[PDB]
């Protein structure tokens, strides 16, 4: 967390990919890692409640992409892309899916409780949308369930 | 099922069909020629549907669906894939009757039924149902065709064997009852009013007496006047009446399959055509 | 020949493809009333093509509102170029009080505006959404709860 | 050890609303079950994928004497969505 000219200190703001290479082969930090307050949040790394956005969604996506270890860097977020309202919900279960194959728990883990977000308003707009509903595009992956 | 059809009307296009049966759904088969295409079949309903009608098309195509146990399912397609948006179940009773508005006209349903009731499907700002409940027929209104321009109007068919013509006012804020008609003396199945492209109207309102009563306003200030399709007693009884867009041509068929083809000639006489 | 393709726009118009021809509405360019119905199209799948082409391109969109005859009583573009305000506070960050902009006002214009349809109202809530730290949400972010996100104000 | 017809299963949906809003699942974030996170997860893959399960004889006014999130809080097995993330935690695959 870098605040609002405390971010001379860090003036290399990729040198945060950085830090990051060497420290996680542990989970540590994952906990704070949800969009939730100050409670969850402030026994390991960043809040996510109050934080400027590169730290957010450029800083922990290009660190993502690299296989620097966690398994939970691969799978457990969920609001670790939210600093956008009700946004990599959605897709950060999809991120599973980009990384790593179309396989058993991969699939219909991801599948039925995005299907209770993108229709339960149930007529297919299109909600966060970059990739929108679960029946406009994903109805491929709703029948995925089953293999 | 398909085999004991009771309804297959098109839209306007006379690209889209819908065609419902003894089958409790409606099966969608649209028109590709004689071969026709699935899309979905639509299970909502319990026991035999009645009629169907997709909307006159500026206000969407949008499939009502009226049927035995009390409901009108409004079906649309909304991103490639239905969903029932509004239920308009105001009825216990066999739902008989849902025809669109004409789009020479605004957005207005027309839903009858054997209960008592016609029901003008007010279409609010989400698409929600709200009817305004109206009498025809106390016995039951079996029938509800649509009358566009040859302010709003429309036709119902007794079940009381009346064929009552209703003109809607805006001092009143419902359709005032304009003329009452009767040469039936059996139950009426379906009033079909003629899109004639102009000045004349006629109205096939076909009976169960075995007869089929032509109305006839030779133009539409020209007051209702009974002739008969033919001045017997037919051996059958008479089904669905429909009439042109262009040309006003009769076209029934009947129950030893009678087609009609008779349109009313220069000497006013229903007369054998193409 | 005109006539032709004012029928044409009505006649290849289907549920699936309604915004290929509700465009040739738009674009068609010889009619009005195609201003908010765009909007029922394109509310429920905001999904374009999400460049500052498209973008661009869709400000060339909201230029034939204006191109199209002005009724009585009708025609406007006061809350018409709320999805065109849109546009240019989605390339540009700033903090905005409505020092710059008529979009949150916008926004609670298009809740009492969205004619025809519950999910032209939760588009509203969805664009309300894609704009975080540049708004601090006086409107509402989109049974499904678990993450809406209640923190976005700095 | 009863994956018969013979019991039927239409009870485990007034029987474990509030077992699985307690501490027997979770309630918390990390808690581990031995032998019984992997034997929930497939109870609750019946309650999204189509249905929830059927008793409304006893669930649609006993609900509301339980004070289950769905009926009372509004929000439906998205708050047991929220009880499996927050074992995504280290505490489940």
């Amino acid at each position: 967390r870098l605040g609002h000219e405390c971010l001379s200190d860090t003036v290399r703001t990729n040198f945060l990919q950085l830090l990051l290479q060497e420290d996680i082969y542990s989970r540590d930090f994952f906990s704070t890692l949800l969009r939730l307050c100050n409670a969850h949040s402030d026994n390991g790394e960043l809040y996510l409640r109050t934080v400027d956005i590169k730290i957010v969604d450029s800083i922990l996506s290009q660190n993502l992409r690299s296989g620097d270890w966690e398994c939970f860097k691969k799978l457990y977020c969920f609001r670790m892309l939210n600093k956008s309202e009700r946004a990599a919900a959605e897709v950060l279960y999809q991120y599973i899916l980009m990384q790593a194959d179309l396989d058993v728990i991969r699939k219909r883990k991801c599948y039925l409780m995005v299907i209770n977000v993108l229709s339960s308003f149930d007529s297919a707009y299109d909600q966060w949308i970059l990739n929108g509903s679960k029946v406009v595009t994903l109805t491929d992956l709703r029948d995925e369930l089953r293999g | 099922h398909n085999e004991l059809i009771h309804d297959a009307v098109l839209d306007y296009y006379g690209k889209r069909l819908a065609t419902c049966s003894s089958d409790k759904t409606i099966k969608i088969f649209e028109v590709e020629g004689e071969t026709h295409k699935l899309i979905d079949t639509l299970t909502g309903h319990e026991g035999p549907v009645w009629r169907v009608d997709w909307a006159h098309p500026k206000f969407g195509t949008i499939l009502a669906s009226c049927s035995y146990d009390g409901k009108v399912l409004i079906w649309k397609e909304e991103n490639g894939r239905w969903s029932q948006i509004a239920v308009h179940a105001v009825h216990s009773a066999s739902v008989n009757s849902v025809q669109w508005a004409p789009h020479e006209y605004g957005p207005l349903l027309l839903v009858a039924s054997s209960d008592g009731k016609v029901s003008v499907v007010e279409f609010k700002e989400n698409g929600t149902t709200s009817p305004i409940i109206i009498d025809a027929h106390a016995i039951g209104v079996n029938s509800a065709s649509w009358a566009p321009a040859t302010s709003r109007k429309f036709v119902t068919g007794g079940a009381d064997n009346l064929v009552k013509i209703w003109k809607y006012n805006s001092d009143a804020q419902t359709y005032v009852l304009e003329s009452t008609l009767e040469g039936h003396s059996d139950w009426v199945r379906d009033v079909a009013w003629s899109p004639t492209v102009l000045l004349r109207s006629y109205l096939a309102s076909v009976s169960q007496d075995r007869t089929c009563i032509i109305w006839t306003q030779d133009n539409e200030q020209g007051p209702w006047k009974k002739t008969l399709l033919k001045e017997e007693k037919f051996p059958d009884v008479l089904w669905r009446a429909s009439w042109s867009l262009s040309g006003n041509v009769l076209a029934l068929s009947g129950g030893d399959n009678k087609v009609t083809l008779w349109k009313e000639n220069l000497e006013g006489k229903w007369e054998p055509a193409g | 020949s005109q006539l032709i393709f004012n029928a044409q726009a009505l006649k290849d118009r289907y549920e699936g493809n309604y915004l290929s021809e509700v465009q040739n509405l738009l674009l068609g360019s010889s009619y009005d009333l195609a201003e908010m119905a765009i909007v029922t199209s394109l509310g429920p799948r905001l999904l374009l093509s999400n460049n500052p082409v498209q973008n661009n391109e869709l400000k060339t969109l909201r230029e034939i509102l204006n191109e199209f005859p002005d009724s009585e009583r009708d025609k406007w573009s006061v809350s018409i170029n709320v999805f065109e305000v849109y546009l240019k506070l989605v390339l540009d960050n700033v903090e905005t009080q409505e020092t710059i902009d008529s979009l949150i006002s916008g926004m609670k214009i298009f809740y009492d505006q969205y004619k025809h349809c519950r999910e032209v109202a939760a588009c509203c809530n969805v664009m309300s959404q894609e704009i975080v730290s540049k708004i601090l949400e006086k409107n509402n972010p989109s049974l499904p709860l678990g993450q809406p996100e209640k923190a976005y104000l700095r | 050890l009863i994956e018969f017809p013979y019991l039927p299963k239409h009870y485990l949906v007034l029987l474990v609303a509030k077992f699985l809003y307690p501490i027997f699942l979770l309630d918390d974030k990390k808690l581990m079950d031995e032998d019984s996170v992997a034997t929930v997860i497939e109870v609750i893959e019946t309650k999204w994928d189509d249905a929830d399960e059927k008793s409304s004889n006893l669930y649609e006014t006993i609900i509301e004497a339980d004070k289950s999130l769905p009926s009372s809080m509004a929000t439906l097995l998205k708050n047991l969505r929220k009880k499996l993330n927050f074992k995504l935690c280290q505490a489940f695959m």
